[PDB]
């Protein structure tokens, strides 16, 4: 039904745009380097540019309607190993935003002290370079079915890495600190005059976390039954289902601006202001 | 050229040895929380600051629960204070040492706090609000002879809030007294300001233990807020 | 007796008011409209200066227009190459709150003030290569403003108590007080005959004192608020105002006269600093919103505006052969304008 | 005493203000424009100068 | 130049009526916003009443609530206080302060020094 032609070419139209609007403004802004959470925003939505770009364009366009005649040995397992390196370059970009927010909510007088923008360059390219550089292991990446696959000893070790470094750790920390700042601000006695204070940061911080997790559950949780079990081989049950659940992971890497960026009405105001900007 | 290129490369030299004095007073600058006092004539400013010391600009350093503060006096001024005002915009809390006994300076003082809330510079800095000279205010009430009703009309058709938290040795008249020039005070606080700064209240004497640990939690939750709105979590 | 005193005081104010009218003929508008208008200036950002760590109230181009001095609250009095964005000194002042700086004709002394009332004078060609307090002024009551280099022995200090003094900084003594004001004055500038400058106060009135023999010789009024930036210009018989009401003025010495105000009807915002350039169709005046302006003192039409500031621009200085302007805001950023 | 002492500050900085020769404000008019015309060249600001001369580009 | 002259003000026993006029000229009146000021003697000065750029925004002093009425003309370039049922207490002079910043709520104008912006006042004794 041409279900990846009707919904790939719809999320690069819908995130590439808006990423790079949010790219050219966020790297504008006077006071990016007076505060440190719009560093990482960029960051994120450079490394939303790299996921969309080479994954969702090169890969899941190329490969699959023009090409896959290309050589396996070296460009297609170098674009596997960029890929893999933006996924995670997104997701450990997003934990030091996380860790970043809940060290300003929770402990308001101590963030700049330990919090500076020098700092924030060194966590925001030792990311990208340490990603880089565990990525490239992921040369060696399982070819899912093909002619044949044979259960290699490195294939459940680089799956199972895979997980711990995109869905397992990432999730549990982002539970945890959300947990800890839901019970701070609900338990401690806030301003009298904030009926309406701890219901949208409540929501806020649950519904972006469980976004996160409902989005990347079925890709660990699919690898890890091809991992074990004994699968049917029924090409709609394993394969389908394969689609269905690697697209959920872009749908993810695109509402991440939704969930981080458009929320926020200062940027809405500059986007509104932009806009019209070149007329 | 090889007069400019060893020029450049001293020039070059000094820059990087003045970034990293910049930097090593950055770790200072932001560490440290801007606080500025202001009140009437008579208001306890010296007073307090003198007694939490052991904890013409009057400054004073101390530090509680491993963060500093830095608190302004300035007394060495004039009685127009339009103008040097408008350097105190980069201070974390501004702390209103007010007199509660003298009822006439009362006004006075509630003009004094609604050009500071309503400041198209100050509009952004949370105010703490010192009600100082509480015991003399308990003083005075019991005594009966100020008659507090003459200089605040309006003062006769109030009640004590339902919320009040009265210490158990008070006394009813004295509680209706402080909580109605809380309430006058707040009056003017909350008319004005969308949320931006905020004004917390606090019955506070010149010689009181715990003066830092109020100002520790204004401080704290006005910095929460403002990061709270910094961030999408509004 | 005081009936009368207020009385004769307000015959001669009508009788300066009359002398004004008698001298007014016609306004510089109506006979200076067939000029060719500037048009559009485009003046883009060359180099932004960051290095501070707060506002900066004060800055002050060198003689040789090559490093200026910049303010901060923090307690820094960088000297900056703007050449080569260079920071080749980091002065800290001993008071946080610093809102004057001055730089020496002769190179070698930097001044600085704030709310301490003191004019500290740093020296910088020194053996030992390290900056350090040559003189320690004091003897002021209010706020320090403005101070100005006459030359590398005498100063003209600004302050809050409604004078202003002029010191001797090799004796470290007050050689004549100007006391005419009634509010607080807050901006001077220096005429390039050095022997008188004009001084403005909070009282819409600005002041031609007599450096030498020490009195007002004559004042200036027409103001709605206080004012706050002043300037000569170049040729020495005119000076421009910008008060806190959105106008910029333009009082010429001889005439004791307004000529021009400068202001608008979308303008809401007061002028902080103000700076003519070397020719005089350009009068740069500072603002409150976020923004600068480039007024044309001929014709007081907008032409160009130097966009690109957060917060309060506080400060404005053209360089002596009018290069380039520098405009400092509350942003901790100066940017260079050619 | 203090009333009466500014009263006569007042009135004698008055009379020496009054006493001062007075200049028709065309003729101020015609000197501005005269040195405001006469360094329009020599102005960096107004007219555009070359990359070469301008130190900042 | 900015000038505020008050006008009315008399000997009148306790009780009665008097209107207080306040004459402003060299700025534009409706933008900025006014206020009264007394100087009892013996003592220092206080804030009586003021009223917006519109005039919709009253207050009062505690000490009269009801005795005063203020008012302005921005027309004619005239600020009013309605006063009635006088008492002893009120007999300061009355100066028409202004506050220095057009287009705004704030202004500091009860300063003890010369403030620029504020008339001699006139005298009424009761
Ligand atoms: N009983 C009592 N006395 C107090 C209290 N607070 C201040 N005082 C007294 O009030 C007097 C004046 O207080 P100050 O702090 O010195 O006033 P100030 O701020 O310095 O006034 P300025 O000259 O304008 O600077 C002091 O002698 C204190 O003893 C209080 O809470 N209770
Ligand atoms: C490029 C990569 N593409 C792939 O990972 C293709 N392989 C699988 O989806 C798969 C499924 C089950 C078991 C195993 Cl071991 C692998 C990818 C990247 C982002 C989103 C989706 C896909
Ligand atoms: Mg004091």
């Amino acid at each position: 039904g041409f279900v990846p032609v009707v919904y790939y070419s719809l999320l690069l139209c819908l995130g590439l745009p808006a990423n790079i609007l949010t790219v050219i403004i966020l790297s504008q802004l006077v006071a990016r380097r007076q505060k440190s959470v719009y560093n990482y925003l960029l960051a994120l939505a450079a490394a939303d540019i790299l996921v969309l770009f080479f994954i969702v364009f090169v890969d899941f366009l190329l490969e699959d309607f023009i090409l896959n005649m290309q050589m396996p040995q070296v460009p297609d397992k170098i674009i596997e190993v960029l890929e893999f390196s933006s996924i995670h370059t997104s997701i450990w970009i997003t934990v030091p935003l996380t860790i970043d927010r809940y060290i300003a909510v929770c402990h308001p007088l101590k963030y700049h002290t330990v919090s500076y923008p020098a700092r924030t360059r060194k966590v925001i390219v030792s990311v990208y370079i340490t990603c880089f550089l565990t990525s490239i292991p992921y040369y060696w990446w399982p070819n899912i079915w093909t002619e044949d696959y044979i259960s290699t000893s490195v294939h459940h070790v680089l799956i199972w890495i895979h997980c711990f470094t995109v869905y397992l750790v990432p999730c549990s920390i982002f539970f945890i600190l959300n947990s800890i700042i839901v019970y701070k601000l609900r338990r401690k006695s806030n301003f009298r005059l904030r009926g309406y204070s701890t219901g949208k940061t409540t929501a806020i911080l649950f519904t972006i976390t469980s976004i996160f997790a409902t989005l990347w559950a079925p890709r660990i949780i699919m690898i890890l039954y091809h991992l074990y079990g004994a699968p049917i081989q029924n090409r709609w049950l394993v394969h389908i289902m394969s689609d269905i659940a690697n697209m959920l992971a872009l749908l993810n890497t695109a509402i991440n601006f939704f969930l981080y960026c458009f929320i926020s009405k200062r940027f809405r105001t500059m986007a509104a202001a932009t806009l019209k900007a070149f007329f | 050229t090889e007069d400019q290129r060893n020029e450049e490369k001293a020039q070059r030299e000094a820059n990087k040895k003045i970034e990293k004095q910049l930097q090593k007073d950055k770790q200072v600058y932001r560490a440290t929380h801007r606080l500025l006092l202001l009140g009437a004539d008579n208001s306890g400013k010296s007073t307090i600051v003198k007694q939490m010391r052991i904890l013409g600009i009057f400054e004073t350093k101390f530090q509680v629960d491993k963060v500093n503060f830095h608190m302004f006096d300035v007394g060495g001024q004039r009685d127009e204070r339009r103008k040097w005002i408008q350097c105190f915009n980069d201070v974390t809390a501004i702390i209103f040492v007010v007199d509660s006994s003298d009822y006439n300076r009362l006004q006075e003082a509630l003009n004094l706090f609604k050009s500071i809330w309503n400041n198209r510079w100050l509009r952004t800095i949370s105010v703490i609000l010192f009600l100082n000279k509480q015991d003399l205010l308990a003083e005075k009430v019991l005594a009966g002879k100020s008659k507090i009703e003459d200089y605040f009309p309006e003062f006769a058709r109030y009640t004590t809030p339902e919320d009040a938290t009265p210490e158990p040795g008070e006394d009813p008249r004295v509680t209706r007294a402080k909580y109605f020039i809380r309430d006058e005070f707040l009056r003017i606080s909350t008319a004005s300001g969308d949320g931006r700064h905020y004004c917390y209240p606090h019955f506070t004497c010149a010689v009181d233990t715990e003066n830092a640990r109020r100002i520790f939690n204004d401080c704290k939750d006005a910095i929460l807020q403002m990061n709270l709105r910094e961030y999408n979590l509004v | 007796e005081l009936d009368q005193l207020r009385q004769e005081a307000e015959q001669l104010k009508n009788q300066i008011r009359d002398a004004r009218k008698a001298c007014a003929d016609a306004t510089l508008s109506q006979i200076t409209n067939n000029i060719d208008p500037v048009g559009r200036i485009q003046m883009r950002t060359r180099r932004t200066l960051r290095g501070h760590l707060a506002k900066i109230y004060a800055m002050h181009w060198g003689t040789d227009s090559r490093l200026l001095v910049s303010a901060s609250q923090d307690g820094k009095l960088i000297i900056w190459d703007s050449y080569t964005t260079n920071k080749v000194h980091a002065i800290p002042l001993r008071s946080s709150w610093v809102m004057t700086c001055a730089y020496a004709p002769s190179g070698n002394y930097v001044a600085c003030g704030g709310l301490d009332n003191i004019c500290s004078i740093y020296n910088l060609k020194t053996r030992e290569g390290n900056v350090r307090v040559s003189r320690e002024l004091a003897g002021h009551t209010g706020y320090l403003s403005c101070c100005r280099f006459l030359d590398d022995n005498q100063i003209v200090t600004s302050s809050g108590d409604t004078t202003c003094a002029l010191w001797d900084i090799e004796t470290g003594q007050q050689t004549t007080t100007f006391t005419g004001h009634t509010g607080d004055v807050m901006s001077l500038s220096l005429a390039p005959d050095t022997r008188l400058f004009v001084s403005g106060a909070c009282d819409a009135s600005a002041k031609l004192w007599d450096v030498r023999e020490g009195m007002c010789r004559q004042t200036f009024t027409g103001h709605e608020s206080d004012i706050n930036a002043i300037c000569f210009f170049p040729n020495g018989n005119a000076f421009a105002t910008g008060s806190d009401d959105a106008t910029c003025r333009l009082f010429d010495l001889r005439a004791d006269q307004e000529l021009m105000t400068y202001s608008h009807d979308n303008i809401i915002c007061g002028i902080t600093s103000v700076s003519f350039s070397k020719s005089g169709r350009l009068l740069l005046a500072g603002y409150d919103d976020f923004n600068c302006n480039v007024w044309d003192a001929l014709k007081a039409d907008r032409a160009g505006v130097l966009a690109g500031h957060d917060n309060r621009v506080s400060c404005l200085g053209v360089t002596d052969d009018g290069m380039a302007v520098a405009t400092g805001s509350w942003d901790s950023f100066l940017k260079i304008w050619n | 005493t203090a009333s009466i002492a500014q009263a006569r500050k007042l009135v004698e900085q008055l009379k020496m203000e009054a006493n001062i020769d007075r200049i028709k404000v065309s003729k101020a008019a015609a000197d501005l424009m005269a040195y405001c015309e006469a360094h329009a060249k020599e102005d960096p600001l107004l007219t555009p100068v070359p990359a070469s001369e301008n130190p900042f580009r | 130049q900015v000038q505020l002259q008050e006008s009315g003000g008399g000997l009148v026993q306790p009780g009665g009526s008097l209107r207080l006029s306040c004459a402003a000229s060299g700025f534009t009146f409706s933008n900025y916003k006014m206020n009264w000021v007394r100087q009892a003697p013996g003592k220092g000065l206080e804030w009586v009443s003021d009223i917006s750029q519109s005039g919709a925004s009253i207050s009062y002093t505690g000490s009269v609530k009801g005795r005063f009425t203020i008012s302005r003309d921005n027309a004619k370039n005239t600020l009013y206080l309605q006063m009635n049922s006088l008492k002893p207490e009120d007999t300061a002079v009355y100066y028409c302060a202004r506050c220095p910043a057009p287009f705004t709520r704030d202004c500091f104008d009860v300063t003890s020094t010369t403030y620029a912006y504020r008339g001699q006042g006139t005298q009424v004794t009761v």
